[PDB]
RNA sequence: UACGAAUUGAUCCGCAGAUAUCCGAAUGGGGCAACCCGUCAGGCCCCUGACACAUGAAUUCAUGAGCGAACGCGGGGAACUGAAACAUCUCAUUACCCGUAGGAGAAGAAAACAAAAGUGAUUCCCUCAGUAGUGGCGAGCGAACGGGGAUUAGCCCAAACCGGCUUUGUGCAAAGUCGGGGUAAUAGGACUUAGAUAUAGGAGAACCUACUGGAAAGUAUGGCCGAAGAGCAUGAAAGCUGCGUAUCCGACAUAUCGAGCACCUGAGUAGCGCGGGACACGAUCCUGUGUGAAUUGGCGGGGCCCAUCCCGUAAGGCUAAAUACUCCCGAGAGACCGAUAGUGAACCAG
RNA sequence: UGAGGGUAGGGGUGAAAGGCUAAUCAAACUUGGAGAUAGCUCGUACUCCCCGAAAUGCAUUUAGGUGCAGCCUGUUGGAU
RNA sequence: AUAGUAUAUCGGUAGGGGAGCAUUCCAGCGACGUAGAAGGGAAAAGGGCGACUUUUUCUGGAGUUUCUGGAAAAGCAAAUGUAGGUAUAAGUAACGAUAAAGGGGGCGAGAACCCCCCUCGCCGAAAGACCAAGGUUUCCUGAUCAACGCUAAUCGGAUCAGGGUUAGUCGGGGCCUAAGGAUAAGCCGAAUGGCGAUUCCGAUGGAAGAACCGGUUAAUAUUCCGGUACUGAUAC
RNA sequence: CAAGAAAACCCGCUAAGUGUGUUACCCGUACCGUAAACCGACACAGGUGGUUGGGUUGAGUAUACUAAGGCG
């Protein structure tokens, strides 16, 4: 599943629009990818599949903050 | 529940043989229809199996049979009472058989 | 045709039980559906009985899967066609595909409308109105306010602060977790039923003579019943022949019905740039990407924007009714069809 | 040459002919949108009575279409 | 049409206007019918004109209808129009390889064609024999000749009924794996899902378990019987 | 020279731990099958994989004539 695991974020279906105004069906992705984290309550290592505002969140309340919040609204699962 | 029933003696109010008496033979619960000893006789021709036309009672439909009177010798309607249920003549009341 | 059952109550009807091979979600493993091959515990004897044994999400146990009308809500999403060509636009947020509820669903209790005059949740109907608008200002598309109705209903958290317990850092302090406190817009808060109904049943009035006729229920006399003159059947057209109808009566089962004080009031949120989408619409709402506040003297809206004034308290949640539909069950009807009609199918019908 | 597999529709496959893809191919078949659209062709059913044309002008991506005028007819009011 | 009988007028396509008939059903007031309704055949008569109507008689054997008003699935001659039926071409084309028939008996209502016999002719690396695929009772026997058989038929791969297929070794399957398929752990992806092992499935291939000759039925035969062999388990 | 499947059956290795008798389950087995029975709407001059296929003549499984058997 392509799911940013701390946010939900997926793809959004939109449209390309040129000068003349054909509208033809587009997706606008997420940036998502990899990044293996230092947890350093658990002293342990995870890898999570973020977006960059994933990681932004991360670094602004900390991984284990976004974690827990990431696992109440349903987001790791 | 029917009027009538094997055993009983019923008098044919229409048809050709309306004013005949008679016992009941034979009821067709599904058709609707009895046999009445001694009525409706027809002339059924039958291949050997002497062979010959011999002689048969048809049946009557039931509305055209009422059980007679006890008492008098006339046609009577019927009616249940408790005194299990049981039939009597509205002619005259009594119990019926 | 043949043999039997039954007034010691057969058949038949209502209710509750017993049995219920193989396949199929198919679930012990395989498989070309209705077949083949096992492990494990028992009992019989090369075989045969009778158990268990899938997977996935929770804590051995509990749960799910599959099928099936329409109505609901989500995720995706055409073209022919119209514009008398055609690309914006239209057809249409349709057809269609996929996911997933319930007896309905969605919505719903104002960060709302309005315009110094007022109304206060949501939904649905009649108007407003083919109006204001929108639009290669073409073809087209198309509100709301206000008024009249149906139905009516309102609530719960988080936080300040207090207590306990666990954890952590170092008695203190932080986090987490339960208890108490507390729930705003005129701002508020903290502190100082058991009967009825349903699924079997019981009773239920009253007609004779003559003619025609194969056969009267017809016709002509003379009677009678009516809380019953609806109907169907009976050798022709029946209130009084039969089954019924009006009315009344019934269930062993099972099913249903104070002052002060400035402590708190939801954050990668409101807002913003770039690109799109929805709104009637080619200020308002949603967001892929990059950013980013304040705190009641706050914040948001009133169609660029500023000032004033008015209205309201976002970033937590829950809620009946008035509305949508018919695979189906019961009761009915039709200035609807009557066998090349009416369903494709009155029979044997996908 | 037999058996069993595999490639599926703007796709497949082709010692290349636009060949072949179930007697169908310059885009298969089936169902649906769907009664697509057709300024084109054909067809349009009982009776009697009164009146009765046009095939011109202008404009048109118009010329076998259409809009307006001209010419017919109903009702109504005026005389011309 | 104008005036109230007089004057004028009455050919018509596209087209405009007026007035009527029939059909199905409904409301109301009423009628007809087994002493014969509707429908079907024949005949006669009517209508300013017509669409149509009325009467009589035969058939038929149970429904039908006037008037006033109301509502429509409200009228066919043609669409290379549809269904069903029946014609014409016409007793015409044709009866499906030019391998071929003749005679005597038989059963029988019936024989060019069926059965038996004698002769003739065709195939014979096939037009003979044994399997596979596919078919699924067509196999054998009795009864039957309606339909089927391109003629007739006593015959048949036809109709009905009865009967008939026998395995320790044959062919499969049980075992193994190929192409390919389904998956596990994982990977990818609006959904539906797409991939992915040394795992499993999957013969057209590999198996270390082993049979051949003959004879008997109307119809089975390494299967039944005879003879002579072989291969696993199991108990002493 | 173009360089000619896989796995199991059957035999190793360690790790971990002859005689007699009885008996041999399941499915197929008819019939057609270069055809009148299969694929072609037909009792259709077409198509349909493998094995066998006597004698004389011949190089021959060609050709001609014949047996068994099948047919007109
Ligand atoms: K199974
Ligand atoms: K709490
Ligand atoms: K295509
Ligand atoms: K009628
Ligand atoms: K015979
Ligand atoms: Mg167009
Ligand atoms: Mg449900
Ligand atoms: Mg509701
Ligand atoms: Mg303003
Ligand atoms: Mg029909
Ligand atoms: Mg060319
Ligand atoms: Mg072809
Ligand atoms: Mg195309
Ligand atoms: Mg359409
Ligand atoms: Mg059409
Ligand atoms: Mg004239
Ligand atoms: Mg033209
Ligand atoms: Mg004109
Ligand atoms: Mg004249
Ligand atoms: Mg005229
Ligand atoms: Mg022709
Ligand atoms: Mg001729
Ligand atoms: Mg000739
Ligand atoms: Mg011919
Ligand atoms: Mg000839
Ligand atoms: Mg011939
Ligand atoms: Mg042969
Ligand atoms: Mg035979
Ligand atoms: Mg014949
Ligand atoms: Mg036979
Ligand atoms: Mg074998
Ligand atoms: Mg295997
Ligand atoms: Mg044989
Ligand atoms: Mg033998
Ligand atoms: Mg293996
Ligand atoms: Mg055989
Ligand atoms: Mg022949
Ligand atoms: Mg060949
Ligand atoms: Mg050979
Ligand atoms: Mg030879
Ligand atoms: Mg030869
Ligand atoms: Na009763
Ligand atoms: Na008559
Ligand atoms: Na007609």
């Amino acid at each position: 599943s392509k799911i940013c695991q701390i946010t939900g974020k997926k793809a959004m279906v939109g449209n390309n629009v040129s000068h003349s105004k054909r509208r033809t069906k587009r997706v606008f992705d997420v940036n998502l990818f990899r990044k293996k984290f230092y947890w350093v309550e658990q002293d342990c290592w995870v890898v999570l599949r973020i977006s960059a505002a994933g990681l932004r969140l991360i670094n602004k309340i900390g991984l284990d903050a976004a974690i827990k919040r990431a696992a109440e609204k349903g987001f790791l699962n | 529940k029917l009027h009538i029933k094997k055993g009983d003696t019923v008098m044919v109010i229409s048809g050709e043989d309306k004013g005949h008496s008679g016992r009941v033979l034979e009821v067709l619960v599904k058709e609707q229809r009895a046999i009445v000893e001694g009525l409706n006789m027809i002339k059924k021709h039958a291949k050997p199996s002497q062979g010959g036309i011999i002689s048969k009672e048809a049946p009557i439909h039931i509305s055209n049979l009422n059980v007679v009177d006890p008492k008098t010798g006339k046609a009577t309607r019927i009616g249940r009472r408790l005194n299990k249920l049981v039939r009597y003549a509205k002619k005259s009341g009594e119990e019926i058989k």
